[PDB]
RNA sequence: UAAGGUGAUAUGAACCGUUAUAACCGGCGAUUUCCGAAUGGGGAAACCCAGUGUGUUUCGACACACUAUCAUUAACUGAAU
RNA sequence: GCUCGCCGGAAGACCAAGGGUUCCUGUCCAACGUUAAUCGGGGCAGGGUGAGUCGACCCCUAAGGCGAGGCCGAAAGGCGUAGUCGAUGGGAAACAGGUUAAUAUUCCUGUACUUGGUGUUACUGCGAAGGGGGGACGGAGAAGGCUAUGUUGGCCGGGCG
RNA sequence: UACGGUGCUGAAGCAACAAAUGCCCUGCUUCCAGGAAAAGCCUCUAAGCAUCAGGUAACAUCAAAUCGUACCCCAAACCG
């Protein structure tokens, strides 16, 4: 299975955001993910009358790779590798170190 | 002048089309090669 | 009857385009792409069934695909066929 | 109350043409209001809303790629609801 | 929407088998066409209905 | 097996799914136009035309199935004799 | 648009063969155009080919091709009967006018015709993959009769330079 | 008329002379080098059917599918 998935809370590991926390928006097959608040980039969009947009500069998530990130802990608050247990019949995820499920 | 190529597709059908390509051993095989060559059109017919 | 209802799929789609549509609507009959196997007879039962309407004679025609774009390949569309259909008198859709 | 005789037309245009979208009502006297998939614009320099009330007619230029959506026109108790796509070169 | 009619009668199925053509796919097809047909998805099913009603009937019957 | 999916150029539209009938992978099935050994006859491959059977609370014409050749075996037929 | 000049048994007009969207309409001028290009048989998009009667398919065969069996050949194959294919020839039938930006003996108006199925009503020996007839045919030459077609007058409308 | 065109209306519409390489003529005359085939069509009957079925006519009606049909075609669209 997939360790970052769709709605998880999660804090980066590496470059330019190095340590930012924030919520995966979706994750796209080509193994990355859009994370909130995370990578800006400053996309320049021509203002559309019939869409009713503004236009200019607007401020957009780009994707990072998914191995860019890692899942927050929260309960020791740094991040933590994911590993995969089964519980009744549920492949579910744990935490490693501490070995909660999520 | 009048130059060498003066077509017609009945002729062209009857000497080189597909039929008359197959209706020979030999013709036959001229297929066998260009398909395996791999060729996309085996034969110039509609 | 004549033609099982399941191939009364033979209309295809309206051709409401160019005046020589609507202006061929207006005197008389409608036009349409309609199958490519379908046999005059075959679609003037689509159009009175469904439709329902009277329909005097039906004329077809096919017409061949434009072939184009592309670099050093090339593309070609589809042949399809046209309608002209004809309504008998109590003329509606 | 009036209905709508002729809903619109999905049509397509590459940025630049020129999209066209026509309705006719039952009573004159009225002025209804086009918008994009939903979103009442404000007719400016790129809208061209041309209507003589007994009639309705949009002249829409250069459309961008946001319009891709449908045509809802607005009046009295009509309802209309036509195709737009906006193609790129 | 499968054996929810592995088990709606050879007869029956004819039924909704027309009523995906009588109906749903003709008219369709024609509202589209004509500009009309917001929701495209309607043609995808529908189409795959039909397969599915045909896959039942010729594996009840018969096969 | 699964939290994400509706192949690629290829965005977009309209959708579908998240604890099990979304998608994806494997086993076995189903469907499988026309031409091509092509095999009902023909033919300038992807087309023309049939015989016979079936098929119609709108039982006409069209649709479908079958009908090549050779060999072996059987059966029935059967010349000059 | 007004002059000027050129072909007029063509340098006009309709096709077959061959091409295969070059047709028509909008739009663009980078590349293609031996220059410019607002124009094009060039790019992009949309449109456009309507038939019982024209033609193919179809029936019929020529040359010739293929050829169940068959005769022949080291194998491959060759030739050929019954057949079956093959038009460059035979075979039923629509004309004058109008209309589209773009088709029209196909669409529309007027006026026709061909062959089968079925029915009614009369009247009657019907019946072949068979017999016979016909289809069915050369070159040159000679006029007569006639139409297309032309010229003039009359007629009609307009002109008084 | 949006100056490309587009509508509307509408006279006479006879005679004489000339006249083809076209038609009559797949004729006619003549000559030697002696001038396809098969079907459609007409007729004849065999097996076969004899009240039937078929055949002939008048009128009525129904069927005639499918495929081609744009454009160039002594040429800037075909072979060069
Ligand atoms: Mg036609
Ligand atoms: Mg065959
Ligand atoms: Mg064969
Ligand atoms: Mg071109
Ligand atoms: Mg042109
Ligand atoms: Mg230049
Ligand atoms: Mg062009
Ligand atoms: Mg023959
Ligand atoms: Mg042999
Ligand atoms: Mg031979
Ligand atoms: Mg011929
Ligand atoms: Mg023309
Ligand atoms: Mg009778
Ligand atoms: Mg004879
Ligand atoms: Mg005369
Ligand atoms: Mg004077
Ligand atoms: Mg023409």
């Amino acid at each position: 299975a997939a360790k970052i998935r769709r709605d998880d809370e999660v804090i980066v590991l590496t470059g330019k955001d190095k340590g930012k926390r924030g919520k995966v928006k979706n994750v796209l097959s080509s193994g990355k993910v859009i994370v909130e608040g995370i990578n800006l980039v400053k996309k320049h969009q021509k203002p559309v009358p019939a869409l009713n947009q503004p236009g200019g500069i607007v401020e957009k998530e780009a994707a990072i790779q998914v191995s860019n990130v890692a899942i927050f802990n929260a309960a020791t608050g740094k991040a933590d590798r994911v590993g995969f247990r089964f519980e009744d019949g549920k492949k579910v995820r744990f935490f490693k170190s501490n070995s909660e499920t999520i | 002048m009048k130059r060498t190529f003066q077509p017609s597709v009945l002729k062209r059908n009857r000497s080189h089309g597909f039929r008359a390509r197959m209706a020979t051993k030999n013709g036959r095989q001229v297929l066998a090669r260009r398909r395996a060559k791999g060729r996309a059109r085996l034969t110039v017919s509609k | 009857m004549i033609r099982e209802e399941r191939l009364l799929k033979v209309l295809r789609a309206p051709h409401v385009s160019e005046k020589a549509s609507t202006a061929m609507e207006k005197s008389n009959t409608i036009v349409l792409k309609v199958a490519k196997d379908a046999t005059k007879a075959e679609i003037k039962a689509a159009v009175q069934k469904l439709f329902e309407v009277e329909v005097e004679v039906v004329n077809t025609l096919v017409v061949k695909g434009k072939v184009k774009r592309h670099g050093q390949r090339i593309g070609r569309r589809s042949d399809w066929k046209k309608a002209y259909v004809t309504l008998k008198e109590g003329q509606n859709l | 109350l009036i209905e709508v005789e002729k809903p619109l037309y999905g049509v397509e245009v590459f940025v630049g043409e020129t999209a066209h979208f026509e309705i006719e009502l039952s009573e004159p006297d009225v002025h209804g209001q086009w918008k994009l998939k939903g979103q009442p614009l404000t007719a400016s320099p790129d809208c061209e809303i041309i209507e003589d009330g007994k009639k309705h007619i949009l002249i829409l230029h250069n459309c961008q790629l946001g319009m891709t959506g449908e045509v809802s026109f607005q009046a009295a108790n009509a309802k209309s609801a036509a195709n737009l796509k906006v193609k790129e070169l | 929407m499968k054996a929810k009619e592995l088990r709606e009668k050879s007869v029956e199925e004819l039924n909704t088998e027309l009523l995906n053509l009588l109906r749903e796919q003709f008219n369709l097809r024609m509202q589209a066409a004509s500009g009309q047909l917001q929701q495209s998805h309607l043609l995808k099913q529908v189409r795959r209905d039909v397969a599915r009603v045909k896959t039942l009937l010729n594996e009840k019957a018969g096969a």
